[PDB]
């Protein structure tokens, strides 16, 4: 292919590098989603 | 598009590489600008290729929406004189193309093969073939229906059972709960008897012939019953049957609008005429809908707005919204604002750009209902796309806004737009499930209910498990309907939670200590699972690719029926027939039996080889379409490869 | 026969004399009258509320003077809008604002006069700013016990108002009564200036006016230092060591974030040197 | 085919990229709403109050307190300080109607 299946992997590498980068940013969001739901449940605790 | 022409013209094969790429490109393409430009040059090289392929013209028919191009392709098929090969695009143009495109193609084509095209676009023969499918595959169970009947609750029971049996009784036209108890239906009053003549049109949906003379007992003009709300549902009853395609009943509605009941006739009358003219872009219906908008009455305001978005759907009428949103400021009622909220929302669909001009006005305004209008408007406009510009303001109104009802309708728009990729909804709506206010959780549960209804995803069932455990009563009810949409047509062999939820629906309703509110959606969750006798499903994503208008309009009106009870009886819009057909051609019914690898456990409605019709047709699950193989020993064998459902051609050897 | 759940449209002008005339009777209970227009069965509006003489001997049905209303309606004719009377209201500051024994005796009298005669109660005590409080009710006829006793259609506007269910004795009056939904028809014209008049008067009076130096920081350093050791002994208390003491315990708050904002107060107030001057 | 998915995979990439401002804008609002909820609990009960005598701490989130009139009252404690100022026997202020421990 030479355009190509060797280059497209490097193209797919960029996405997977950003996907892992996004997963790192997502991992930064995922544990931060807990800090919300926690305080969101604590926002229900003051209402409890 | 230059080098693309060389890539599609490359030698050898590439047998299907042009076929599935259009399915892949449609999903990954952000800008539709040059998308169809790639498609229009692709369908040309299909015809230039030696082997004709009719699945390519199916895709460009809806996307290019050119009435002059669709007229010339069949005009050649008329000269080609073979009705077998054109029989695929005959019903494909029917089930796929909307009412606006059907009215344009029917005119240029009809100007044998001329009589054959009449019933395909009007759906005449298409109703009866699936009318005979229902009565066969339908398996009635009266046990659970009686288990919810003996609660003996004076209210909320009259609305619950008549809408629950209409689920499993879809299209069978039979009369059962009317004949068995006369006195119990007489106990109903106010808007409850509105459903008796309404749910009568549900079970009778389809069957375009007898729908006139059978309901003559409920005629508002001649009978004039003591309760005025009983005679107001006769107009809305036939609108169900007459959704999309119309008929002679257009005069039947004209006779009952000018006599007897006023203005509650305009309630069921405009919804009956508006749903019948839905997609047709009719004029005279818009004329009498403006004076119904100015009647100033709050209850009739819903009928004026809801019927106006129907008829003008896809047309994008300028004067419609101008008279609607122009009346929204000085009106004193919320219900006129509601029907108008969906009214301006129903007219704008799938544009992705033009509708954004109104979206800026809706959400920015301080009217609580008009902010709900922006969410139903941005949903239908963005329906079928994952655009990141809509989710921006979607969360901002779902959080920063003080009103809880608009936060609900805000998260409900995620199920309308994202149904193409339902896997994304459980992730984005996850964090919204911990909201302290149950109003958001009611819509959060619905977002997984409406979007994932067709899918068999078990994760949505897992997320809906704590939803019915929440102390709030209506979030439990919202969890019952949503968890009933995920299991449609799916039995215990699919997911183990089936029998767990089925016993819970009858449990809570037979328990008097539980709230009457939540237990209304209990038996209704049964019926949702039993809808059409488990025969028919509801799918917004199909090979056709178009959204399903009556189910969305019906379920969005059924979101909150606590403002007006007819909105609970307007759930009758969610009832639609669907099936597959093995008919070869014309009126001749072939005898064909082919094997299936799935057990009767899926066929049970509370292996080596199976037996399927042989057109009445036989049932199939969307998951069972891949495991079935066309019979090699039959005299009648299909010329087209059989993969997904729908009516396909069958060639005689 | 046909009964639909009613929606009450209250005007921001009618909301005034509800709490204001109720405040004048505090602690004792007052007796008012609601003024509005009946549009239809399922909706109702109260466009005005006026004050009635408070009863120091206790509320009675004779506390309302008929010549007080006859002289008032005549003064409403020369006033912009002469709208017909609708119903009554009464304050109950001393308790959770529930219908008393006199309130039911004045029901059948007022519901004979006017069709609905919505019973409206209000209390000052339950909150100050961010709660609707107040109350409302409508008598469901006890003679209807022979007929269906569970109105209304279009339920949850009641059902949701049936939340929280407000303890026992309140909903103990749900026998022979049913409450009514209160929503606000938009006054936002007035409501926009209601926010502007409130916040501008609360923003430094000109925004200018408001815009113990080292000593306030010498008093703050006692909170920024002498409080540190009682705060920073707790991590040495988190060291057990190790481990016989019940854990976890989090002493991080609230002093840490207070001293943070304490600098935020002192830094931007010291910026007044750089901000105001030049 | 590999460029196909290569044009597919950046969707959920960018779909989660807009999901970054999704939560971050949502959580800060709710944070300010939670800070607004801090003013709520501090608003209650404001004034007036009544003196009462603490008896013993029976369990978490609630404790019994004798009223000045002598009648012992079992009251949910305030969620702020559950421990250090509790003490076995002390005079604690209570609200008029609710007799809330503050
Ligand atoms: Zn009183």
């Amino acid at each position: 292919l030479e355009e190509g299946k060797a280059g497209s992997g490097l193209r797919q590498y960029y996405l997977s590098k950003i996907e892992e980068l996004q997963l790192i940013v997502n991992d930064k969001s995922q544990n931060l989603r807990r800090l919300q739901a926690q305080r969101n449940e604590l926002n229900a605790k003051v209402r409890l | 598009l230059d080098v693309f022409e060389k890539t599609i013209l490359e030698s050898n094969d590439v047998p299907g590489m042009l076929a599935y790429s259009l399915k892949l490109c449609m999903s990954l393409m952000q800008n539709k600008q040059f998308r169809n430009k790639v498609l229009r040059v692709l369908v040309k090289i299909y015809m230039n290729l030696e082997k004709p392929d009719f699945i390519n013209v199916c895709q460009c028919l809806i996307f290019l929406d050119d009435p002059q191009a669709v007229s010339d392709i069949l005009e050649k098929l008329v000269k080609e004189d073979n009705l077998l090969m054109a029989y695929q695009i005959c019903f494909d143009l029917y089930e796929s193309a909307s009412q606006q495109f059907l009215s344009s193609v029917i005119q240029n084509l009809r100007t044998d093969q001329t009589l054959k095209m009449i019933k395909i676009l009007s759906g005449e023969m298409a109703i009866e073939l699936h009318l005979q499918f229902l009565i066969r595959n339908n398996n009635t169970d009266l046990m659970i229906l009686k288990n919810t009947k003996d609660a003996v609750r004076n209210s909320v029971c009259h609305t619950a059972t008549v809408i629950a049996n209409s689920f499993m009784h879809c299209g069978t036209t039979s009369d059962q709960f009317l004949r068995d108890n006369l006195e119990w239906l007489a106990r109903a009053t106010n808007w409850a008897k509105f459903t008796a003549t309404a749910s009568l049109g549900v079970i009778h949906k389809g069957h375009e012939k007898e729908a006139l003379q059978l309901m003559a007992t409920y005629l508002p003009k001649d009978t004039s019953p003591g309760s005025a709300y009983q005679e107001g549902g006769g107009l809305y009853a036939l609108g169900l049957i007459h959704a999309n395609h119309g008929g002679d009943i257009i005069d039947y509605l004209l006779n009952q609008l000018k006599n007897a009941s006023n203005d509650i006739v305009r309630h069921g009358g405009s919804l009956g005429l508006g749903l019948a003219a839905m997609g047709t872009a009719r004029q005279d219906v818009y004329d009498l809908l403006k004076t119904n908008l100015y009647q100033d009455d709050a209850v009739t305001g819903e009928a004026a707005g809801l019927a106006l978005g129907l008829v003008m759907l896809g047309s994008k009428n300028a004067q419609a919204i101008e008279d609607m949103v122009g009346y929204a400021q000085e009106t004193q009622h919320e219900k006129i604002l509601r029907g108008l909220a969906v009214g301006i929302a129903l007219v704008m669909y799938g544009r992705m750009e033009e509708a954004d001009a109104l979206i800026e006005s809706l959400c920015r305004d301080k009217d609580p209902i008009l902010r709900r209008s922006g969410m139903y408007t941005v949903a239908m406009a963005y329906c079928g796309s994952g655009n990141n510009k809509a989710i921006r303001r979607l969360l901002h109104v779902a959080v920063s806004d003080v009103n809880d009802d608009v936060r609900r309708a805000a998260v409900e728009s995620l199920g309308f737009i994202l149904f193409r990729t339902p896997e994304q909804c459980p992730s984005v709506v996850s964090l919204l499930s911990e909201s302290y206010n149950p109003h958001v959780r009611y819509g959060a549960a619905m977002a997984l209910g409406i979007c994932c209804a067709g899918t068999g995803n078990k994760e949505a069932i897992n997320l809906l498990e704590p939803m019915t455990n929440d102390p709030v009563n209506y979030v439990r009810q919202g969890a019952l309907i949503a968890s009933a949409l995920i299991m449609i047509q799916q039995t215990e062999i699919t997911c183990p939670k089936v029998n767990q939820f089925r016993q819970l629906y009858s449990k809570v309703i037979n328990d008097k200590h539980d709230d009457v509110m939540a237990k209304f959606g209990a038996i209704l969750a049964q019926g949702i699972l039993d809808a059409g006798g488990h025969n028919v499903t509801i799918s917004l994503q199909s090979r056709t690719g178009h959204t399903h208008m009556p189910s969305v309009v019906g379920v969005l009106v059924f979101t909150q029926f606590w403002f007006w009870f007819p909105l609970s009886h307007f759930l009758s819009l969610a009832y639609t027939p669907t099936c597959v057909i093995g008919l070869n051609k014309d009126l001749k019914m072939p005898k064909v039996q082919y094997k299936s690898n799935c057990k009767p456990s899926t066929f049970a409605y509370p292996t080596a080889k199976a037996k399927k019709k042989e057109k009445n047709p036989a049932r199939v699950m969307p998951a069972q379409l891949k495991v079935l193989t066309m019979p090699e020993t039959c005299r009648y064998q299909p010329f087209k490869p059989l993969s997904i459902g729908g009516i396909i051609i069958l060639k005689d050897t | 026969a046909v009964d639909t759940a009613e929606q009450v449209y209250i005007s921001s002008l009618a909301l005034l004399k509800m709490l204001k005339h109720g405040r004048a009777g505090v602690p004792m209970e007052v007796m008012g009258l609601m003024l509005g227009e009946f549009v239809d069965d399922y909706t109702v509006r109260v466009i005005d509320v006026f004050a009635m003489p408070q009863s120091g001997t206790g509320v009675s049905v004779e506390a309302v003077d008929p010549v007080f209303q006859a002289k008032m309606l005549d003064m409403l004719k020369q006033t912009g809008r002469p709208e017909m009377v609708v119903g009554w209201y009464h304050s109950h500051p001393g308790f959770g604002c529930w219908l008393s024994g006199v309130d039911i005796n004045t029901q059948q009298s007022f519901e004979a006069l006017s069709e609905r005669a919505v019973a409206v109660v209000v209390d000052p005590i339950q909150s100050v700013k961010g709660k609707v409080v107040i109350d409302a009710f409508r008598l469901i006829n006890a003679n209807m016990m022979v007929l269906g006793h569970e109105p209304r259609q279009t339920t949850s506007n009641l059902g949701h108002l049936n939340k929280p269910s407000i303890q026992a004795l309140i909903h103990g009056l749900n026998r022979h009564y049913y409450s009514i939904t209160i929503n606000y028809r938009k006054n936002e014209l007035e409501q926009k200036m209601l926010l502007n008049l409130h916040k501008k008067s609360w923003m430094e009076g000109l925004t200018l006016q408001d815009y113990v130096v080292k000593e306030m920081l010498e008093l703050a350093k006692n909170y920024n230092k002498a409080v540190e050791e009682e705060d920073k002994m707790t991590p040495e208390q988190l060291a057990i060591k190790n481990v016989g003491k019940q854990d976890p315990k989090r002493h991080l708050e609230e002093h840490v974030d207070v001293l943070m904002t304490s600098n935020i107060v002192q830094c931007l107030a010291a910026m007044l040197d750089t901000v105001v001057f030049k | 085919d590999l460029y196909s998915r290569y044009k597919k995979l950046q969707q959920e990439l960018e779909f989660l990229e807009v999901q970054e401002e999704y939560i971050k804008d949502e959580q800060k609002n709710l944070k300010k709403e939670f800070l607004h909820a801090q003013e709520e609990v501090k608003r209650i009960q404001s004034i007036p109050l009544v003196i009462g005598q603490f008896l013993e701490a029976v369990d978490q989130n609630t404790a019994i307190v004798g009223s000045t009139t002598g009648s012992n009252y079992y009251v949910r404690i305030l969620s702020t300080i559950d421990r250090e100022l509790l003490k076995p026997n002390a005079s604690v202020a209570l609200h008029k109607h609710s007799n809330a421990l503050v």
